């Protein structure tokens, strides 16, 4: 019986390729094939993934060349990647994440060919800089479940940390299959890279901004301060003259000069400070 | 238990630091701390190792160690860091 | 005769066949062995696709040759 | 020809994966591969890559192996799934130039008349930037030395795509960053500037030892350049330049004074609101 | 006993110190 | 330069090797002397998992080291 | 002068240096004594991790000071 705790480890490279491929077939369910190994009864690890030749019609897709797959795979071995197939993935734009209809059928034959298969679904159009939407599933048994048997065993809290969404319940996730938790496990060297990925050259740090143009910006903001001071005086004068929330509620059109006054500070400051400091340093370090 | 032992801590942190199964680490992350017990300042070297580690489960087991190293002492020097991690 | 057919998974199967058998009979034997439906599976030999309409002798399948099986990949 | 080159993150992660994988086929200390890309208006963009078998007998130059008809075969297999991209150049992961790579370049140039080299050093030991770009040229000489075939430098940077930076940021859960505003300026553009400048001057310092009979003066060229450096550096900060400096410092600080004053008045105003509100409601609720 | 009182107060002081440091750190981290 | 191998059954195998040998070679020696296919063998040495393409002196294995064989079972 | 360096197992090493000595010589002589490859290591004192270009005097290191060696135990 399958343990509740078993993870899927995906290896950071695979994720980037899944996205850059999904966000291209913009309105179509592009698909691909996924390579890894079964470390253990509590694990599956995916290490790489690659696309295929395929065509579709908006309502469907499928791949057309079967030879290309075996040839590519057998080629890769000559350069240290002997790993084999463990699953497949396809992108759902904007729908959400679930398996539906045909996707179960092409899935289920994998499980007749290789138990412990995994189907992954990603959504590239809801995702945003903070977070990506990924899910990984496997089919519930082909019933004989009137027995009321649980699909899985549990001996940990480790699998009940997350709340299933309404959408997958609509399409029936716990009724026909089950979700499996995604986990990341970066190694040392790639994470050393990943922080360099934004560093910018020393050449720039010591450079001064032009002093002209800079003065122009200073005069621009200082002359912008006036109107805000003038408005601020009235805004101070008139408050508490009416009920408290009816201050804000009547201030949805016209701006409130406090914030616009305040946020022109942090522009005279910061700018003037850093420019004067940088000049003050480099006047010594060169001759 | 509690008998600090120069050799065994290496013979197990070396294994934990270089194996791929997770459950093994979730066992050892406790298995280490019991080699310290009330040893107050003595264990501090081991501490500064584990809390620097990249690997999340070793970074955790650092905390269990600094708990079992200072039972009941109320020593402020343990609190000041053991709480800073939470934040 | 004996024939070896292997899959993208790394599992391998051995079949017994006689030269007069057609490809369709091969696929039927595979379904009997594993439960994949005959319309899903594609076969490959010597780097070109198999098709029904022919006997296994016709492609000069020799004793103990190796075939590749690859599944239909559809989604929608 | 080329004025600059832009690299997408997918290439860097690919390089690192190759470097870690090779251990299953050899023991070498370098790996080599092909760059797929495109370009316009002399700005070159590299997007994708695959790695081809290579091998070298370390103890000599001129004894190395590089597999053509695997490269051609893969290039064919890729073209079938993305028509946008074409051979552009090659990369290797050594920390330093090697004697024979000009003789690699003269091979692979048969696949693209303009080919560019990118060094992607995978184990940095400093603050720095992970890539360098090189193009091949012919040099005349004033010494009458025969024409020399030699590399030349090209400026480089990392670029980005909206479909990837979502993934990069989903993965950048590792450490602190973004100490906002004035905090990030001085670190990013004073300290990490000075550390670099110092490392450069140490490098020149070391080279000028070897010329103590350890090595032949490589050219009077390098000495002419050094003399330009020590001649150009700004004049002694001793003349009426000083007057011009004080003027701007006064003007730079005056407006700071103004802004600080504004900053304090608002705090007083907020103070009053807090005070009255408190006491009134207190007496009311009592 | 005056002595016990003295000691109690002495320690109390330190506990206050550590609490102040921790809440300062928290106030800085919640912005990020 | 003697090496001890432990299998799942606990049988001990003795090897006369050289520090610049390769894992492919020792895996083949085991294949010769016991009959196990090479590619089913995985080698374990404390935590590290040994990779075929490189040499014993790279892992600084010493004399009379005890070294474990693990079998990657295959689906069926 | 005599400085102390601690390793996790409770090993301590005492070492002879000078005020103007740089971190690189310290790592070199620890290599010469113990055989640790110079890169696999980090030195911690005063709760900070040192920078390879500075001198001990830059960090106000004083007599009989003890610092912690951090080690990637087996390297790989």
């Amino acid at each position: 019986a399958v343990d509740t705790a078993e993870q899927v480890y995906i290896s950071s490279l695979a994720l980037l390729k899944m996205l850059k491929h999904g966000r291209a077939g913009v309105p179509m369910e592009v698909m691909g094939l996924m390579l890894g190994e079964f470390v253990d009864d509590y694990t599956v690890r995916v290490i790489d993934v690659f696309a295929m030749p395929q065509s579709g019609t908006g309502v469907s897709v499928e791949a057309v060349d079967p030879v290309f797959q075996a040839k590519m795979l057998d080629m890769l071995k000559q350069t240290g990647r002997p790993e084999m197939v463990v699953g497949w993935y396809h992108s759902h734009p904007g729908f959400g994440c679930w398996l539906s209809g045909v996707d179960i059928n092409t899935q289920q034959s994998f499980e007749a060919l290789s138990e412990r298969a995994v189907a992954v679904v990603v959504d590239p159009i809801q995702s945003v800089k903070g977070k990506v939407v990924i899910d990984a599933f496997r089919l519930i048994n082909a019933n004989m479940m009137v027995l009321g048997h649980e699909p899985r065993q549990t001996t940990s809290n480790l699998g009940h940390l997350n709340k299933p969404s309404i959408q997958a319940l609509i399409h029936g996730l716990n009724r026909h299959y089950y979700s499996i938790t995604i986990n990341y496990r970066k190694n040392e060297l790639e994470q050393k890279m990943l922080l360099n990925l934004h560093k910018k050259s020393w050449m720039e740090g010591l450079t001064l901004q032009d002093y002209s143009e800079h003065c122009k910006h200073n005069e621009s903001v200082v002359k912008e301060m006036l109107e805000l001071a003038k408005n601020y005086n009235k805004a101070v004068e008139e408050e508490d003259k009416m009920t408290p929330e009816q201050l804000a509620i009547k201030n949805v059109g016209k701006q409130d000069p406090k914030r616009h006054l305040e946020e022109h500070v942090d522009v005279l400051m910061t700018s003037n400070i850093v420019q004067c400091l940088a000049a003050m340093l480099d006047t010594v370090v060169f001759k | 238990l509690g008998s600090k032992n120069a050799q065994a801590i290496e013979d197990m942190v070396g294994y934990a630091q270089e194996t791929q199964h997770e459950k093994i680490l979730r066992g050892l992350a406790v298995g280490i701390a019991l080699v310290m017990y009330g040893r107050m300042e003595e264990a501090d070297a081991l501490i500064e190792s584990l809390c620097r580690d990249k690997d999340p489960i070793l970074r955790r087991s650092g905390m269990y160690t600094v708990a079992m190293a200072y039972c009941g002492s109320g020593n402020n020097k343990a609190i000041r860091r053991l709480l800073h991690v939470a934040v | 005769m004996q024939i070896f057919v292997k899959t993208l998974t790394g599992k391998t199967i051995t079949l017994e066949v006689e030269p007069s058998d057609t490809i369709e009979n091969v696929k039927a034997k595979i379904q009997d062995k594993e439960g994949i439906p005959p319309d899903q599976q594609r076969l490959i030999f010597a780097g070109k696709q198999l098709e029904d309409g022919r006997t296994l002798s016709d492609y000069n399948i020799q004793r103990e040759s190796t075939l590749h099986l690859v599944l239909r990949l559809r989604g929608g | 020809a080329v004025q600059k080159v832009v690299v997408h993150p997918l290439v860097l992660l690919s390089v690192v994966d190759h470097f870690n994988r090779i251990g299953k086929v050899g023991n070498q200390k370098r790996v080599v591969g092909v760059l797929l890309g495109s370009w316009q208006k002399k700005v070159l963009d590299v997007s994708n890559s695959f790695a081809v078998p290579f091998d070298e007998d370390d103890k000599d130059d001129s004894v190395w192996f590089l597999d053509h008809d695997y490269l051609e075969n893969m290039y064919g297999m890729f073209k079938k799934v993305n028509a946008r991209e074409r051979i552009v150049g090659w990369y290797h992961t050594g920390p330093k130039l090697h004697k024979n790579d000009i003789a690699i370049n003269e091979l692979m140039k048969r696949y693209c008349p303009n080919s560019v080299l990118v060094i992607i050093d995978v184990k940095p030991k400093d603050l720095g930037l992970p890539t360098e770009a090189y193009i091949s040229v012919e040099e005349v000489h004033d010494d009458g030395t025969p024409t020399s075939k030699t590399f030349e430098h090209v400026t480089s940077e990392i670029g980005a795509e909206e479909a990837e930076e979502v993934g990069v940021e989903h993965l950048l859960r590792d450490i602190k960053d973004t100490t906002v505003g004035t905090l990030s300026q001085r670190i990013t553009n004073q300290v990490h500037g000075l550390k670099g400048l110092n490392s450069k001057l140490l490098d020149i310092r070391s080279y000028l030892e070897k010329v103590a009979t350890g090595k032949l003066p490589i050219n009077h060229q390098i000495i002419y350049q050094l003399q330009d450096v020590f001649n150009l550096l700004p004049d002694v900060s001793l003349q009426e330049f000083v007057k011009a400096f004080y003027l701007k410092t006064n003007d730079q600080m005056v407006v700071v004074y103004l802004a600080s004053l504004i900053r304090s008045v608002v705090a007083l105003h907020n103070l009053i609101n807090n005070k009255i509100a408190n006491r009134d409601a207190e007496k009311k609720e009592g | 006993d005056l002595y016990s009182r003295y000691k109690k107060l002495q320690q109390e002081l330190e506990f206050l110190e550590v609490q102040e440091e921790y809440i300062k750190d928290e106030q800085k981290n919640l912005k990020k």
